[PDB]
Protein backbone atom coordinates (compact mmCIF):
# COMPACT_ATOMS: atom_id res chain seq x y z
CA UNK A 1 0.00 0.00 0.00
CA UNK A 2 1.62 3.64 -1.12
CA UNK A 3 0.90 5.45 2.14
CA UNK A 4 1.57 9.21 2.75
CA UNK A 5 1.31 10.41 6.18
CA UNK A 6 2.11 14.69 7.08
CA UNK A 7 2.42 15.76 10.66
CA UNK A 8 4.21 19.15 11.72
CA UNK A 9 1.09 21.35 11.14
CA UNK A 10 -0.89 23.55 13.81
CA UNK A 11 -0.74 27.14 14.73
CA UNK A 12 1.98 29.66 13.87
CA UNK A 13 2.19 33.17 14.13
CA UNK A 14 2.70 35.91 11.13
CA UNK A 15 5.80 35.92 10.28
CA UNK A 16 7.21 32.43 12.21
CA UNK A 17 8.18 29.53 11.29
CA UNK A 18 7.12 26.21 10.81
CA UNK A 19 8.66 22.62 9.19
CA UNK A 20 6.26 20.15 7.86
CA UNK A 21 7.00 16.69 7.62
CA UNK A 22 5.73 13.17 5.12
CA UNK A 23 6.85 9.60 6.05
CA UNK A 24 6.19 7.40 3.21
CA UNK A 25 5.91 3.69 2.76
CA UNK A 26 4.70 1.15 0.35
CA UNK A 27 7.19 2.53 -2.20
CA UNK A 28 10.84 3.03 -3.02
CA UNK A 29 10.65 6.75 -1.85
CA UNK A 30 13.75 8.04 -3.98
CA UNK A 31 12.98 6.71 -6.91
CA UNK A 32 9.86 8.85 -6.89
CA UNK A 33 9.37 12.79 -7.19
CA UNK A 34 7.56 14.32 -4.63
CA UNK A 35 5.52 17.65 -4.10
CA UNK A 36 3.14 19.44 -1.63
CA UNK A 37 -0.03 20.70 -2.89
CA UNK A 38 -2.15 23.01 -0.60
CA UNK A 39 -6.15 22.92 -0.06
CA UNK A 40 -8.11 26.33 1.22
CA UNK A 41 -11.46 26.96 2.68
CA UNK A 42 -12.83 27.26 -0.30
CA UNK A 43 -11.51 23.89 -1.29
CA UNK A 44 -9.26 25.89 -4.16
CA UNK A 45 -6.09 23.25 -4.80
CA UNK A 46 -2.57 24.87 -5.24
CA UNK A 47 0.80 23.39 -5.78
CA UNK A 48 3.23 24.83 -3.41
CA UNK A 49 6.60 23.23 -4.12
CA UNK A 50 8.40 20.18 -6.06
CA UNK A 51 11.65 18.06 -5.14
CA UNK A 52 12.63 15.26 -7.79
CA UNK A 53 13.40 12.03 -6.67
CA UNK A 54 17.62 12.60 -6.11
CA UNK A 55 16.61 15.83 -3.92
CA UNK A 56 18.97 17.69 -6.55
CA UNK A 57 16.13 20.00 -8.17
CA UNK A 58 13.42 22.15 -6.12
CA UNK A 59 10.48 24.02 -7.63
CA UNK A 60 8.54 26.48 -5.86
CA UNK A 61 5.22 28.76 -6.66
CA UNK A 62 5.79 32.42 -6.67
CA UNK A 63 3.29 32.63 -3.84
CA UNK A 64 5.96 30.47 -1.49
CA UNK A 65 9.47 31.23 -3.13
CA UNK A 66 12.26 32.56 -1.27
CA UNK A 67 10.37 31.50 1.80
CA UNK A 68 9.38 27.85 1.64
CA UNK A 69 12.34 24.97 1.59
CA UNK A 70 11.09 21.61 0.29
CA UNK A 71 13.58 18.93 0.98
CA UNK A 72 13.91 15.03 1.68
CA UNK A 73 15.44 12.77 3.57
CA UNK A 74 15.58 9.36 1.89
CA UNK A 75 17.31 7.29 4.07
CA UNK A 76 14.35 7.86 6.53
CA UNK A 77 11.84 8.19 3.61
CA UNK A 78 10.91 11.34 4.54
CA UNK A 79 9.94 14.99 2.68
CA UNK A 80 9.86 18.13 4.53
CA UNK A 81 8.40 21.52 3.94
CA UNK A 82 10.37 24.23 6.09
CA UNK A 83 8.36 27.35 6.17
CA UNK A 84 9.34 30.49 6.70
CA UNK A 85 7.75 34.29 7.07
CA UNK A 86 4.38 32.39 7.48
CA UNK A 87 1.14 34.86 6.01
CA UNK A 88 -2.09 34.65 6.60
CA UNK A 89 -2.86 33.32 3.23
CA UNK A 90 -0.71 30.31 4.22
CA UNK A 91 -3.63 29.19 6.26
CA UNK A 92 -4.57 25.58 4.49
CA UNK A 93 -4.66 21.78 5.02
CA UNK A 94 -1.19 20.81 3.25
CA UNK A 95 -0.75 17.49 1.10
CA UNK A 96 2.11 15.36 0.61
CA UNK A 97 1.71 14.17 -3.13
CA UNK A 98 3.50 11.75 -5.35
CA UNK A 99 4.87 11.89 -8.64
CA UNK A 100 5.29 9.08 -11.39
CA UNK A 101 2.28 7.90 -16.05
CA UNK A 102 3.67 11.31 -16.12
CA UNK A 103 1.91 12.79 -13.38
CA UNK A 104 0.51 13.31 -9.14
CA UNK A 105 -0.69 9.56 -8.23
CA UNK A 106 -1.10 9.32 -4.35
CA UNK A 107 -1.94 12.09 -1.73
CA UNK A 108 -1.69 12.15 1.82
CA UNK A 109 -3.79 12.67 4.15
CA UNK A 110 -2.71 16.28 4.56
CA UNK A 111 -1.94 18.76 7.83
CA UNK A 112 -3.77 22.23 8.50
CA UNK A 113 -1.63 25.28 9.11
CA UNK A 114 -3.63 28.00 10.71
CA UNK A 115 -1.54 31.03 10.41
CA UNK A 116 -2.87 33.04 13.14
CA UNK A 117 -1.99 35.92 16.30
CA UNK A 118 -4.69 33.83 18.41
CA UNK A 119 -3.27 31.54 21.27
CA UNK A 120 -4.30 27.80 21.37
CA UNK A 121 -7.24 26.33 23.52
CA UNK A 122 -8.72 23.22 24.28
CA UNK A 123 -11.80 22.40 23.89
CA UNK A 124 -14.90 22.58 26.25
CA UNK A 125 -17.07 19.26 25.79
CA UNK A 126 -20.69 18.96 26.78
CA UNK A 127 -22.66 16.15 26.76
CA UNK A 128 -26.00 16.02 25.47
CA UNK A 129 -28.66 13.86 26.05
CA UNK A 130 -32.29 13.64 24.98
CA UNK A 131 -37.10 3.46 18.57
CA UNK A 132 -33.99 5.08 17.84
CA UNK A 133 -32.53 7.75 20.11
CA UNK A 134 -30.04 10.15 19.26
CA UNK A 135 -27.29 11.55 21.75
CA UNK A 136 -24.87 14.13 21.38
CA UNK A 137 -21.89 15.96 22.05
CA UNK A 138 -21.44 20.13 21.87
CA UNK A 139 -17.62 20.63 21.07
CA UNK A 140 -16.72 24.17 21.76
CA UNK A 141 -14.34 27.34 22.65
CA UNK A 142 -11.44 25.74 21.14
CA UNK A 143 -8.44 27.03 18.54
CA UNK A 144 -6.75 25.96 16.26
CA UNK A 145 -8.76 23.15 13.92
CA UNK A 146 -8.53 20.52 14.11
CA UNK A 147 -10.07 18.22 16.24
CA UNK A 148 -11.59 14.80 15.73
CA UNK A 149 -14.40 13.44 17.56
CA UNK A 150 -15.11 9.64 18.17
CA UNK A 151 -17.95 7.47 19.45
CA UNK A 152 -16.82 4.47 22.12
CA UNK A 153 -13.44 5.21 21.02
CA UNK A 154 -14.51 4.43 17.47
CA UNK A 155 -16.63 1.78 18.18
CA UNK A 156 -19.86 3.31 17.00
CA UNK A 157 -19.33 4.24 13.57
CA UNK A 158 -22.70 3.67 11.59
CA UNK A 159 -25.03 6.10 13.24
CA UNK A 160 -22.76 8.97 13.67
CA UNK A 161 -22.89 12.92 12.24
CA UNK A 162 -20.44 14.79 12.99
CA UNK A 163 -20.70 18.59 11.64
CA UNK A 164 -17.90 20.86 10.68
CA UNK A 165 -16.61 23.71 12.80
CA UNK A 166 -17.69 26.95 12.66
CA UNK A 167 -15.08 29.99 13.37
CA UNK A 168 -16.49 32.58 15.69
CA UNK A 169 -13.51 35.22 17.15
CA UNK A 170 -10.94 32.85 16.30
CA UNK A 171 -12.85 29.94 18.68
CA UNK A 172 -14.35 27.12 16.89
CA UNK A 173 -17.56 25.32 17.80
CA UNK A 174 -18.37 21.36 16.33
CA UNK A 175 -20.86 19.32 17.62
CA UNK A 176 -21.89 15.25 16.68
CA UNK A 177 -24.51 13.26 17.23
CA UNK A 178 -24.78 9.34 17.24
CA UNK A 179 -28.07 7.54 17.12
CA UNK A 180 -28.31 4.18 18.39
CA UNK A 181 -31.34 1.88 19.41
CA UNK A 182 -33.65 2.93 22.54
CA UNK A 183 -33.52 -0.40 23.80
CA UNK A 184 -29.36 0.17 24.11
CA UNK A 185 -29.88 3.53 26.02
CA UNK A 186 -28.93 3.41 28.39
CA UNK A 187 -27.97 0.50 29.55
CA UNK A 188 -24.97 0.16 26.67
CA UNK A 189 -22.84 3.10 27.72
CA UNK A 190 -22.53 5.58 24.97
CA UNK A 191 -18.99 8.33 25.16
CA UNK A 192 -18.08 10.76 22.97
CA UNK A 193 -14.13 11.06 22.49
CA UNK A 194 -12.70 14.72 21.69
CA UNK A 195 -8.70 14.90 20.59
CA UNK A 196 -7.40 18.52 20.23
CA UNK A 197 -3.55 18.19 18.84
CA UNK A 198 -3.12 21.50 19.14
CA UNK A 199 -2.95 21.30 22.44
CA UNK A 200 -2.05 18.10 22.92
CA UNK A 201 -5.57 17.30 24.74
CA UNK A 202 -8.05 14.40 24.94
CA UNK A 203 -11.74 14.67 26.62
CA UNK A 204 -14.26 11.63 26.88
CA UNK A 205 -17.43 12.74 28.10
CA UNK A 206 -20.09 9.45 28.59
CA UNK A 207 -22.92 10.15 28.18
CA UNK A 208 -25.79 9.97 31.19
CA UNK A 209 -29.60 10.04 30.97
CA UNK A 210 -30.71 13.89 32.71
CA UNK B 1 3.94 17.95 -12.62
CA UNK B 2 6.07 19.78 -16.03
CA UNK B 3 8.64 20.64 -13.50
CA UNK B 4 9.65 16.52 -13.30
CA UNK B 5 9.83 16.29 -17.29
CA UNK C 1 0.61 30.40 -16.30
CA UNK C 2 -1.97 27.89 -17.88
CA UNK C 3 -5.71 28.51 -16.46
CA UNK C 4 -7.89 25.72 -16.18
CA UNK C 5 -11.48 26.47 -16.65
CA UNK C 6 -13.92 24.05 -14.79
CA UNK C 7 -17.79 23.76 -15.38
CA UNK C 8 -20.32 23.37 -13.97
CA UNK C 9 -20.00 24.37 -10.27
CA UNK C 10 -22.26 22.31 -9.54
CA UNK C 11 -23.73 19.08 -10.89
CA UNK C 12 -26.83 17.64 -9.32
CA UNK C 13 -27.94 14.23 -11.06
CA UNK C 14 -30.02 11.24 -10.33
CA UNK C 15 -28.46 7.67 -9.97
CA UNK C 16 -28.13 5.76 -13.19
CA UNK C 17 -27.91 8.81 -14.91
CA UNK C 18 -25.00 10.36 -17.20
CA UNK C 19 -23.05 13.05 -15.70
CA UNK C 20 -20.71 15.46 -17.68
CA UNK C 21 -17.90 17.78 -16.47
CA UNK C 22 -15.83 20.19 -19.12
CA UNK C 23 -12.44 21.36 -18.25
CA UNK C 24 -10.94 23.87 -20.76
CA UNK C 25 -7.31 25.40 -20.56
CA UNK C 26 -5.89 28.86 -21.63
CA UNK C 27 -3.60 27.22 -23.84
CA UNK C 28 -2.93 23.47 -25.27
CA UNK C 29 -1.96 20.72 -22.85
CA UNK C 30 -0.07 18.48 -25.56
CA UNK C 31 3.51 18.36 -24.51
CA UNK C 32 6.32 18.59 -27.24
CA UNK C 33 6.79 14.62 -27.04
CA UNK C 34 3.17 14.31 -28.27
CA UNK C 35 1.62 13.22 -24.62
CA UNK C 36 -1.51 15.16 -22.92
CA UNK C 37 -0.62 16.20 -19.45
CA UNK C 38 -4.24 16.39 -18.33
CA UNK C 39 -5.34 14.87 -15.08
CA UNK C 40 -8.85 14.03 -13.20
CA UNK C 41 -9.05 13.56 -9.71
CA UNK C 42 -11.65 12.83 -7.41
CA UNK C 43 -12.63 14.21 -3.38
CA UNK C 44 -14.68 12.14 -1.77
CA UNK C 45 -15.72 13.41 1.71
CA UNK C 46 -13.93 12.81 4.26
CA UNK C 47 -10.92 11.34 2.18
CA UNK C 48 -7.99 12.39 0.75
CA UNK C 49 -7.73 13.29 -3.33
CA UNK C 50 -7.77 9.94 -5.47
CA UNK C 51 -6.33 10.29 -8.87
CA UNK C 52 -9.12 8.52 -11.37
CA UNK C 53 -7.70 9.98 -14.99
CA UNK C 54 -4.45 10.63 -15.92
CA UNK C 55 -3.16 11.71 -20.05
CA UNK C 56 -6.49 12.88 -20.93
CA UNK C 57 -8.45 9.20 -21.24
CA UNK C 58 -6.34 6.40 -19.10
CA UNK C 59 -8.56 5.31 -16.31
CA UNK C 60 -6.03 4.84 -13.23
CA UNK C 61 -6.22 0.92 -11.43
CA UNK C 62 -9.70 0.01 -10.30
CA UNK C 63 -11.78 3.11 -11.39
CA UNK C 64 -14.72 1.42 -13.17
CA UNK C 65 -15.52 1.70 -16.74
CA UNK C 66 -18.33 4.13 -16.50
CA UNK C 67 -15.71 7.21 -16.14
CA UNK C 68 -14.58 7.76 -19.65
CA UNK C 69 -11.79 10.93 -20.07
CA UNK C 70 -11.84 12.30 -23.75
CA UNK C 71 -10.40 15.45 -25.42
CA UNK C 72 -7.44 17.25 -26.91
CA UNK C 73 -5.79 20.42 -27.36
CA UNK C 74 -7.43 22.92 -24.67
CA UNK C 75 -11.02 20.93 -24.66
CA UNK C 76 -11.56 17.86 -22.20
CA UNK C 77 -14.54 15.84 -20.72
CA UNK C 78 -15.20 13.56 -17.74
CA UNK C 79 -17.81 11.50 -18.57
CA UNK C 80 -19.59 8.94 -16.32
CA UNK C 81 -22.07 6.90 -18.46
CA UNK C 82 -24.35 5.77 -15.50
CA UNK C 83 -23.79 7.61 -11.93
CA UNK C 84 -23.84 5.93 -8.48
CA UNK C 85 -23.80 7.16 -5.07
CA UNK C 86 -20.21 6.62 -4.68
CA UNK C 87 -19.28 9.41 -7.23
CA UNK C 88 -20.44 11.99 -5.38
CA UNK C 89 -17.59 14.62 -4.33
CA UNK C 90 -15.09 17.20 -5.79
CA UNK C 91 -13.81 16.76 -9.13
CA UNK C 92 -10.37 18.24 -10.00
CA UNK C 93 -9.01 18.61 -13.27
CA UNK C 94 -5.20 19.47 -13.50
CA UNK C 95 -2.62 20.16 -16.25
CA UNK C 96 1.01 18.80 -16.08
CA UNK C 97 1.96 19.73 -19.36
CA UNK C 98 3.72 23.81 -18.49
CA UNK C 99 5.07 25.06 -15.53
CA UNK C 100 3.55 25.57 -13.05
CA UNK C 101 1.51 22.91 -12.38
CA UNK C 102 -2.45 23.78 -12.01
CA UNK C 103 -5.69 23.02 -10.70
CA UNK C 104 -9.33 23.57 -12.23
CA UNK C 105 -11.37 24.93 -9.34
CA UNK C 106 -13.60 21.61 -8.97
CA UNK C 107 -17.20 20.64 -9.66
CA UNK C 108 -19.19 19.52 -6.68
CA UNK C 109 -21.41 16.14 -7.62
CA UNK C 110 -24.15 15.67 -5.72
CA UNK C 111 -26.52 12.76 -5.91
CA UNK C 112 -30.31 13.71 -6.60
CA UNK C 113 -33.03 12.20 -4.85
CA UNK C 114 -36.53 12.58 -3.53
CA UNK C 115 -37.03 15.33 -0.99
CA UNK C 116 -36.59 13.52 3.05
CA UNK C 117 -37.90 15.55 5.44
CA UNK C 118 -35.11 15.54 8.89
CA UNK C 119 -35.28 13.46 11.97
CA UNK C 120 -34.76 16.66 14.75
CA UNK C 121 -33.94 16.32 17.74
CA UNK C 122 -33.67 18.85 20.32
CA UNK C 123 -31.29 19.55 23.60
CA UNK C 124 -31.31 21.67 26.41
CA UNK C 125 -28.03 23.15 27.81
CA UNK C 126 -25.69 20.99 29.40
CA UNK C 127 -25.57 21.49 33.19
CA UNK C 128 -21.84 21.68 32.60
CA UNK C 129 -22.13 24.56 30.41
CA UNK C 130 -24.18 26.62 32.50
CA UNK C 131 -21.89 26.72 35.54
CA UNK C 132 -19.73 28.19 32.96
CA UNK C 133 -22.16 31.02 32.23
CA UNK C 134 -22.84 29.85 28.92
CA UNK C 135 -26.37 27.98 27.55
CA UNK C 136 -26.29 26.74 24.04
CA UNK C 137 -29.51 25.00 22.97
CA UNK C 138 -28.98 22.40 20.11
CA UNK C 139 -30.76 20.80 17.23
CA UNK C 140 -29.69 18.16 15.35
CA UNK C 141 -31.76 17.57 11.82
CA UNK C 142 -30.58 14.86 10.62
CA UNK C 143 -31.10 12.60 7.00
CA UNK C 144 -32.95 15.27 5.17
CA UNK C 145 -32.63 16.17 1.47
CA UNK C 146 -31.84 18.71 -0.22
CA UNK C 147 -28.99 20.26 1.70
CA UNK C 148 -30.86 24.03 1.50
CA UNK C 149 -32.92 23.30 4.81
CA UNK C 150 -34.19 26.67 7.10
CA UNK C 151 -33.64 26.31 10.76
CA UNK C 152 -35.77 28.37 13.08
CA UNK C 153 -35.56 28.94 16.71
CA UNK C 154 -38.18 30.48 18.57
CA UNK C 155 -37.75 31.70 22.90
CA UNK C 156 -41.42 31.34 24.51
CA UNK C 157 -42.98 31.96 20.81
CA UNK C 158 -40.90 34.36 19.56
CA UNK C 159 -38.18 34.37 16.75
CA UNK C 160 -34.62 34.60 17.81
CA UNK C 161 -32.25 35.43 15.24
CA UNK C 162 -28.99 36.38 17.02
CA UNK C 163 -26.48 33.95 18.34
CA UNK C 164 -27.49 31.04 15.97
CA UNK C 165 -24.61 28.40 14.25
CA UNK C 166 -25.66 26.67 11.87
CA UNK C 167 -23.05 23.90 9.88
CA UNK C 168 -23.74 20.91 7.50
CA UNK C 169 -22.37 17.65 6.59
CA UNK C 170 -21.51 16.96 3.47
CA UNK C 171 -23.77 14.49 1.04
CA UNK C 172 -23.96 11.04 2.94
CA UNK C 173 -22.82 8.34 -0.21
CA UNK C 174 -25.16 5.57 1.98
CA UNK C 175 -28.72 7.22 1.42
CA UNK C 176 -27.47 10.69 -0.73
CA UNK C 177 -29.10 12.93 2.19
CA UNK C 178 -27.22 15.81 4.49
CA UNK C 179 -27.31 16.18 8.45
CA UNK C 180 -26.92 19.92 9.87
CA UNK C 181 -26.64 21.07 13.45
CA UNK C 182 -28.04 24.92 14.44
CA UNK C 183 -27.01 25.96 17.45
CA UNK C 184 -28.47 28.91 19.82
CA UNK C 185 -26.11 30.46 22.28
CA UNK C 186 -27.42 32.38 24.72
CA UNK C 187 -25.96 33.46 28.36
CA UNK C 188 -27.51 31.49 31.36
CA UNK C 189 -28.52 34.70 32.57
CA UNK C 190 -30.57 34.99 29.34
CA UNK C 191 -31.44 31.44 28.98
CA UNK C 192 -32.90 30.82 33.09
CA UNK C 193 -35.56 33.92 32.11
CA UNK C 194 -37.33 32.21 29.65
CA UNK C 195 -39.56 29.18 29.90
CA UNK C 196 -40.49 27.48 26.02
CA UNK C 197 -37.63 26.81 23.29
CA UNK C 198 -38.03 25.78 20.02
CA UNK C 199 -36.54 24.57 16.45
CA UNK C 200 -38.24 24.44 13.71
CA UNK C 201 -37.46 23.51 10.44
CA UNK C 202 -38.75 23.63 6.83
CA UNK C 203 -37.93 23.50 3.28
CA UNK C 204 -40.06 26.33 2.05
CA UNK C 205 -44.74 23.59 3.89
CA UNK C 206 -45.65 23.35 7.97
CA UNK C 207 -42.59 22.61 9.82
CA UNK C 208 -40.80 19.94 11.80
CA UNK C 209 -41.03 21.09 15.22
CA UNK C 210 -39.12 20.42 18.24
CA UNK C 211 -39.28 21.92 21.22
CA UNK C 212 -38.85 21.68 25.33
CA UNK C 213 -39.81 24.04 28.48
CA UNK C 214 -36.85 24.92 31.09
CL1 LIG D 1 11.44 27.24 -8.67
CL1 LIG E 1 -14.98 5.18 25.04
CL1 LIG F 1 -4.60 14.77 20.63
CL1 LIG G 1 -0.97 15.47 20.54
CL1 LIG H 1 -13.30 7.01 27.61
CL1 LIG I 1 -18.00 17.18 -1.36
CL1 LIG J 1 -38.90 17.46 2.69
CL1 LIG K 1 -41.07 28.64 21.94
CL1 LIG L 1 -33.13 36.62 25.81
CL1 LIG M 1 -33.65 38.22 28.82
CL1 LIG N 1 -38.65 19.71 5.56
ZN1 LIG O 1 -18.03 24.73 -3.07
ZN1 LIG P 1 -3.91 30.48 -2.63
ZN1 LIG Q 1 11.58 28.41 -10.53
ZN1 LIG R 1 1.92 30.31 -8.84
ZN1 LIG S 1 6.88 32.36 -11.58
ZN1 LIG T 1 -2.32 17.84 12.20
ZN1 LIG U 1 -15.29 19.74 30.55
ZN1 LIG V 1 -13.89 4.98 26.97
ZN1 LIG W 1 -8.26 34.00 12.62
ZN1 LIG X 1 -2.55 13.97 20.86
ZN1 LIG Y 1 -9.35 9.67 27.05
ZN1 LIG Z 1 11.75 12.54 -12.18
ZN1 LIG a 1 7.46 18.51 -22.41
ZN1 LIG b 1 -16.97 18.14 0.38
ZN1 LIG c 1 -12.83 5.99 -5.80
ZN1 LIG d 1 -20.80 -0.29 -10.17
ZN1 LIG e 1 4.55 26.04 -21.10
ZN1 LIG f 1 -38.03 19.94 -3.21
ZN1 LIG g 1 -27.08 10.55 7.59
ZN1 LIG h 1 -43.18 28.52 22.62
ZN1 LIG i 1 -25.66 9.40 7.85
ZN1 LIG j 1 -31.28 7.38 5.21
ZN1 LIG k 1 -34.75 37.49 27.06
ZN1 LIG l 1 -43.22 28.23 12.74
ZN1 LIG m 1 -38.59 19.49 3.36
ZN1 LIG n 1 -36.19 17.68 29.08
Amino acid sequence: EVKLVESGGGLVKPGASLKLSCAASGFTFSNYGMSWVRQNSDKRLEWVASIRSGGGRTYYSDNVKGRFTISRENAKNTLYLQMSSLKSEDTALYYCVRYDSGSSDYWGQGTTVTVSSAKTTPPSVYPLAPSMVTLGCLVKGYFPEPVTVTWNSGSLSSGVHTFPAVLQSDLYTLSSSVTVPSSTWPSETVTCNVAHPASSTKVDKKIVPR
Amino acid sequence: DAEFR
Amino acid sequence: YVVMTQTPLTLSVTIGQPASISCKSSQSLLDSDGKTYLNWLLQRPGQSPKRLIYLVSKLDSGVPDRFTGSGSGTDFTLKISRIEAEDLGLYYCWQGTHFPRTFGGGTKLEIKRADAAPTVSIFPPSSEQLTSGGASVVCFLNNFYPKDINVKWKIDGSERQNGVLNSWTDQDSKDSTYSMSSTLTLTKDEYERHNSYTCEATHKTSPIVKSFNR
